[PDB]
């Protein structure tokens, strides 16, 4: 929930084999986690009905948090000018409104209903300068160390 | 020219039978028993029945034995009574005639270390390569890798001694038949092609046959200019061609872009390899490589091209070709983009400074990771 | 058992680079006389 | 590139050349 | 040398002959089951 | 019959024994720290053809000088069966057999003690001869009896895990590091990274490993084979984590440096490792390897395993996992399997992308054999989210479109790369002309 | 068979010219030389031997 995959898979590490796949208790992390992996979020976000015991409960809230960042993150970074059949559709909301506090979170510019931009262009980089002071120096070493006695 | 011994249709023709949907035919199965009777191949009939669990002819098996060990204890006292008193030759003879029975009744190992004893007491050089072609024709029969290049070597050997030149490009077409078996399709082209004018031995396969194996592997070898240059305008291929309406409709198709009748072709000569004993094991790759290289030909000339249209000049659906071309874009061969939304196969292919580039970039890295290694391993 | 240590880790650093300054010395006088 | 490439190899031959020589005169020494 | 007899070789236990010990070039496409091109082709001309 | 050949063999290794003392002696006279480096390689062919009778007579000869490691030294080798035709091996002559061995020869002998006692199934008094042998080392502080420490190190680290008692001596190994890393040693810091390395996998004690290596630097002149074993160790550490492209090309490093001939386990080690993370990573391991002989049968499981993950049918996937099963637990990767399992659909998605470049999601669903093309829109955007692909989603008409082809040498990476290669040729060069050595005035 | 320099473009009933140095004759020397420095690198492996 806390967005850090490395340190979930080290301490899955430690732990022996047939806990893993046997241990109802600890299938469900696993379990969990893997249908993140598969980008299956309606699973996830489907399957917090079953539970191995109620005191995880508060951290399934804080994961779902942390999936709705990621699938923010997933479609501004991905798409090109929203869509994706609606923001609240695929963001799994029960009111259409509960998303317009999150896009004001993120920079998002709030185009038409439904309709964001996530400025993918990225600036498009396309100016050059011929860096030429770094091209002077490499070459004078080239030649350094090409007459230097060695 | 030198004696049919193994006879290779014998090779054919049991491979034949090997096949589950060719194993109950009746004509095959009598013209084999017909072959087996007239040579009296006892080890053969009985490693034939063995491993088709074929009922055994006791009646007819008791006079093959008969007359097998009557002609073997002939050539024996033969043998006997020209090393009594004849030396040489009538004792090589005799040897000779031990061991070209044995390779014909099939006995593979009776047959092979007589022909061993014959080359040992061979000096002839002419004799020494027959005995080497004969041993190379006998593990052909069987299929035996190291014996052929082991005889292959042998014959290279003496050759670089000095030989006859009649006898060097037999050696080429037995070489062009192993590179052919092997998947080496590139030099059987080239000796094949080499030696069309040439084609000196019969005992392997009738002229057309060797024909056909040329044009086959020549189509998929060599390039269009080549291809021109060789087989379209060759008076020999050109000569032979007027008998086999099948090949010559089947390379003129691929060379003129009629590619409706090309896939038609191939169709037919897929299976004119499945059922053959030399190119079965690859009748998969080279017909999927021709279908990749008429695709590159067909895109060798079309910024942009609808699916439909290659459709219409290949006469087959438009799911298929989009199968197929995503399947091979895979592979990592062909040079295209789809594009599904519009049927637009627009072409990618790549420009030529940049493939300079990065071969420079690999090449380089493989010899610097050389030379560092080379470089360390002085001291340590 | 005073402060021997310090010079004695010292004097090795020194003892090490001056043994390569020597081989270094050495090639370069064999090319110099060449 | 290629300059250097074609540099280096020689003086890694050079060296190489060097070592073998020195080796065998311990060798023809010893 | 330095051999790496820190780490273990794979044991002979089994050790089962070539299947078929074929050598020619291997290539990753012949794994696939196709259908017999020519039958592919056939069944196209019969649906056009 | 064979006695009287065992008995030239033993001779004959027993010249070898009086050369590379030699080798040794040189050394450390003449201020060449490198030279025992010859004395050091021939250690592997040494062991795998010594014998008692040549231990015996090897330190009956050598250790003239009686002092308290003979008398802990002979107890434990077995004495001659009755030998007479003895010819009293007496390396040192005279003076040589008067004055005290010297630090380096001392060390070397109890690294031909310490390995003999190795390859006979007797660890105890292996491990009690290693301790005296790290007292004694560390004791002392010499350069070329440090280049013999170097390897004192691997052996003393090969008996402790003979012993499975890997963990005990992880405080002795670091005090080691530290010293070396404080005297400016180079192969010996190799070797006690990759020592302390090892340690940390044995116990799956991932993440203490990441911030040692995150904070130690490896010195940039050590063999090919300390290079090898940080890279390997390196490379799956950060397999084990999530950084995978890094992973892959650190082991293909690994690979490229490895001794050619020796090290099929290690080879087998890294190509297993390597096939797993590729395969992790969406590409497809070349075929090439499979059919290698050293490491044909190795992999049969790996074959199976892609010849699955290409025509992805998840029942053959787990009819495959499951059968070779406790063989992938072996290994040591099994998590990483696992967790390409959940992945099968990264190779369909960038193949689509290869192939095409504009595709409906409706067709990706599809070919994906997916449900609703939501899933595939969704699994699309993470991707490309991810790097793996270069694209562009666009729901509105509802296809995902490629990203065209950039020209690559217009920009200034050629100019970038082919500087990066011209200094390490014309450092190459540096380093060749330096090693040179005129003695001809020797 | 390269009688001339372009490529149609189907669908749109257009054929472009241009024209193309299909190759530049000093990357491919140095490939070469690349290689053949590849096989003297092999020679002297062969003759590092020895000093073993």
């Amino acid at each position: 929930s806390q967005n850090r995959v490395a340190e979930f898979h080290t301490e899955l590490e430690r732990l022996p084999a047939k806990d893993i796949q046997t241990n109802v208790y600890i299938k469900h992390p696993v379990s969990l986690e893997q249908y993140l992996m598969e980008g299956s979020y309606n699973k996830v976000f489907l399957a917090k009905g079953n539970i191995p015991a109620e005191s995880y409960t508060f951290f399934i809230d804080i994961l779902l948090d942390t999936i709705r960042d990621e699938i923010a993150g997933c479609i501004e970074k991905a798409y090109e000018k929203i869509l994706f059949t609606e923001a609240t559709r695929i963001l799994f909301f029960n009111t259409p409104k509960k998303m317009t506090d999150y896009a004001k979170k993120r920079g998002w510019v709030l185009g038409p209903n439904n309709y964001y931009s996530f400025a993918s262009q990225q600036q498009k980089p396309e100016d050059t300068t011929i860096p030429s002071t770094e091209l002077a120096k490499q070459v004078i070493e080239y030649a350094r160390q090409l007459e230097m006695i060695v | 020219g030198l004696p049919k011994n193994p006879d290779l249709r014998i090779a054919q023709l049991r491979f034949l039978l090997s096949l589950p949907e060719h194993r109950g035919d009746a004509a095959v199965r009598d013209e084999l028993m017909a072959a087996v009777r007239d040579n009296n191949m006892a080890p053969y009939y009985e490693a034939l029945c063995k491993s088709l669990d074929w009922q055994i002819d006791v009646d007819l098996l008791n006079k093959m034995k008969k007359a097998n060990e009557d002609e073997l204890k002939r050539l024996d006292e033969e043998l006997e009574d020209a090393e009594k008193n004849l030396g040489e030759s009538e004792i090589r003879d005799a040897m000779m005639a031990k061991a070209e029975y044995l390779c014909r009744i099939g006995d593979k190992e009776g047959a092979l270390t007589a022909f061993r004893k014959t080359y040992d007491k061979t000096v002839a050089l002419g004799h020494r390569l027959d005995i080497v072609f004969y041993l190379l024709r006998i593990g052909l029969f069987y299929m035996d890798n190291d014996l052929i290049t082991r005889n292959t070597e042998k014959a290279k050997s003496l050759i670089e001694e000095g030989g006859d030149w009649d006898r060097r490009n037999r050696l080429k077409v037995y070489q062009g038949l192993y590179c052919v078996a092997i998947r080496d399709f590139k030099q059987a082209a080239e000796l094949f092609l080499d030696t069309v004018s040439t084609f000196t031995s019969y005992e392997l396969m009738d002229y057309k046959t060797f024909v056909t194996y040329t044009v086959y592997v020549s189509m998929i070898a060599l390039e269009r200019p080549d291809l021109r240059e060789k087989v379209i305008k060759g008076a020999e291929i050109l000569e032979v061609l007027h008998s086999l309406p099948a090949v010559r409709q089947y390379l003129f198709s691929l060379y003129e872009c009629r590619y409706s009748v090309f896939f038609q072709s191939l169709a037919v000569v897929e299976q004119e390899m499945k059922k053959d004993w030399l190119f079965a094991p690859h009748y998969r790759y080279y017909v999927r490589e021709m279908r990749i290289h008429a695709y590159s030909q067909l895109l060798e000339s079309y910024r942009s091209l609808t699916l439909g249209y290659m459709a219409e000049a290949f006469g087959v659906g438009v799911e298929f070709i989009d199968q197929e071309l995503s399947r091979f874009i895979a592979a990592g061969r062909l040079h295209c983009k789809i594009d599904k939304v519009n049927e637009i196969v627009e072409t990618n292919r790549p420009d030529s400074k940049n493939w300079q580039y990065q071969e420079t970039i690999k090449k380089g890295d493989l010899l610097l990771n050389r030379v560092q290694k080379l470089s360390r391993v002085i001291n340590m | 058992s005073g402060l021997r240590q310090y010079y004695l880790s010292k004097i090795e650093e020194l003892q090490l680079i001056v043994n390569d300054k020597s081989q270094n010395l050495r090639r370069l006088q064999a090319q110099r006389n060449e | 590139y290629l300059a250097s490439l074609i540099r280096s190899v020689v003086a890694l031959h050079n060296l190489i050349n060097n070592k073998i020589a020195n080796r065998d005169a311990e060798k023809k020494e010893g | 040398d330095d051999e790496f007899e820190e780490f273990p070789a794979e044991d002979w236990a089994g050790l089962d002959e070539d299947e078929d010990a074929h050598v020619w070039e291997d290539n990753w496409d012949d794994d696939n089951v196709e259908d017999d091109f020519s039958n592919q082709l056939r069944a196209e001309l019969e649906k056009h | 019959a064979a006695e009287h050949s065992q008995r030239e063999l033993d001779t004959v290794t027993l010249e070898d024994i009086k050369e590379h003392v030699k080798q040794l002696e040189k050394a450390v006279s003449g201020k060449e720290p490198r030279f025992v480096l010859r004395a050091l390689r021939m250690l592997p062919s040494t062991s795998r053809r010594l014998n008692h009778y040549v231990l015996y007579k090897a330190v009956q000869g050598f250790f003239t000088s009686n002092n308290a490691t003979r008398d802990f030294l002979l107890p434990f080798l077995e004495e001659p069966m009755d030998t007479e035709a003895d010819l009293q091996f007496r390396p040192r002559t005279g003076k040589a057999a008067s004055t005290p061995l010297l630090p380096e020869v001392e060390a070397y002998l109890q690294l031909l003690v310490v390995i003999f006692m190795m390859n006979s199934k007797r660890y105890k008094e292996a491990q009690k001869i290693s301790d005296d042998l790290m007292q004694k080392i560390s004791t002392q502080n010499r350069r070329a009896l440090d280049l013999v420490a170097a390897k004192c190190y691997y052996y003393h680290a090969r008996v402790y895990e003979f012993l499975d008692k890997l963990d005990v001596v992880r405080s002795f190994l670091h005090a080691r590091l530290r010293t070396a890393t404080l005297r400016h040693d180079a192969d010996g810091q190799a070797t006690l990274l990759n020592l302390l390395l090892r340690n940390y996998l044995h116990y799956s004690l991932y993440d203490q490993a990441e911030k040692l290596v995150s904070k130690s630097v490896f010195p940039e002149q050590a063999n090919n084979n300390e290079w090898a074993r940080y890279l390997y160790y390196t490379g799956r550490i950060k397999a084990i984590q999530l950084e995978y492209s890094e992973a892959r090309r650190t082991m293909t490093n690994a690979l490229r440096k490895a001794p050619q001939h020796t090290a099929v386990g290690f080879k087998q080690t890294v190509h297993k490792l390597l096939i797993v993370v590729e395969l992790l990573l969406g590409e497809i391991p070349d075929r090439l390897q499979f059919r290698q002989p050293s490491l044909k049968r190795s992999l049969m499981p790996y074959f199976l395993l892609t010849q699955a993950v290409r025509t992805g049918n998840l029942a053959k996937f787990n009819q495959v996992l499951d059968q070779f099963g406790e063989k992938f637990q072996a290994d040591g990767t099994y998590t990483l399997i696992i967790r390409l399992r959940h992945n099968v659909i990264k190779t369909g998605v960038r193949m689509i992308s290869l192939s095409y470049s504009r595709i409906s999601l409706a067709d990706i669903a599809q070919k994906l054999q997916l449900d609703s093309p939501e899933d595939a829109e969704f699994i699309v955007a993470k991707a490309i989210r991810d790097g793996v692909i270069e694209a562009s989603i666009n729901h509105e008409k509802g296809y995902v479109q490629s990203k065209e082809m950039i020209d690559i040498y217009s920009t200034r990476e050629p100019q970038l790369a082919f500087h990066q290669r011209i200094s390490f040729c014309l450092d190459i060069h540096n380093m060749s002309v330096k090693a040179m050595r005129f003695p001809p005035k020797s | 068979d390269k009688k001339f320099h372009g490529i149609l473009d189907q669908g749109e009933g257009v054929l472009i010219i241009f024209d193309e140095p299909p190759v530049d004759k000093t990357y491919e020397a140095a490939l070469e030389t690349i290689q053949n420095m590849s096989k003297v690198v092999d020679s002297l492996y062969n003759k590092a031997k020895k000093l073993t």
